[PDB]
């Protein structure tokens, strides 16, 4: 599911 | 003088670096926690450059919208808060995040949120 | 003499119908503008029971949790505001919409707005 | 597209 920039983490 | 200008790191992992110019002037990079060159973008704002001497914080502001070279996001997001000086500075923040929607999703527009960035890392 | 119980309309077209009890009690249903048993709600809050009398409002503010006999959206708007009397009373609000995330989703939990109430439909 | 209920209108 997408998470948008402000709160994405690494994979 | 102001204690501003530098690299904040909030509690997930997010870091900025900006300077605080003379004139009340914030720019600088906003990079998330993935931490590549298309996680970085432009931010820009403003903050008061002649702060109450009472122990105040001093308040302050910026936006990043969430387009860069690499990616868009069609949002962008107001940070509204205060620095706060002493041993461990803080700027303590609010945060709306808007996206652009049609009309009939406009309800669906503007999320809410906070931060708390230190000059050392969470 | 508090003014608030009745009907209340938004200006997106729902509805609400409050009953103000003496004890600081909102009571009462929020139907939005589909106007069917299934877009009906419980509405629940309180209100300052014992406002000022230098023409101020009366601070109150209610939740709805979107579930009902028929369908559940997994989230509760609260609204924030107060009563102002006069020629046109209003009720002028801001919301927080927030839906059961996981943690990994919940940067989308809190969705922010604003609403103004009338006893006249817009 | 779904609209949740606080906003919904009628068709």
């Amino acid at each position: 599911e997408w998470v948008h920039p402000q709160f994405e983490q690494k994979a | 003088e102001a204690g501003i200008t530098g690299t904040w790191y909030n509690q997930l992992g997010s870091t900025f670096i900006v300077t605080a110019g003379a004139d009340g002037a914030l720019t600088g990079t906003y990079e998330s926690a993935v931490g590549n060159a298309e996680s970085r973008y432009v931010l820009t704002g403003r903050y008061d450059s002649a702060p109450a001497t009472d122990g105040s914080g001093t308040a302050l502001g910026w936006t990043v919208a969430w387009k860069n070279n690499y990616r868009n996001a069609h949002s962008a997001t107001t940070w509204s808060g205060q620095y706060v000086g002493g041993a461990e500075a803080r700027i303590n923040t609010q945060w709306l995040l808007t996206s652009g929607t049609t009309e009939a999703n406009a309800w669906k527009s503007t999320l809410v949120g906070h931060d708390t960035f230190t000059k050392v890392k969470p």
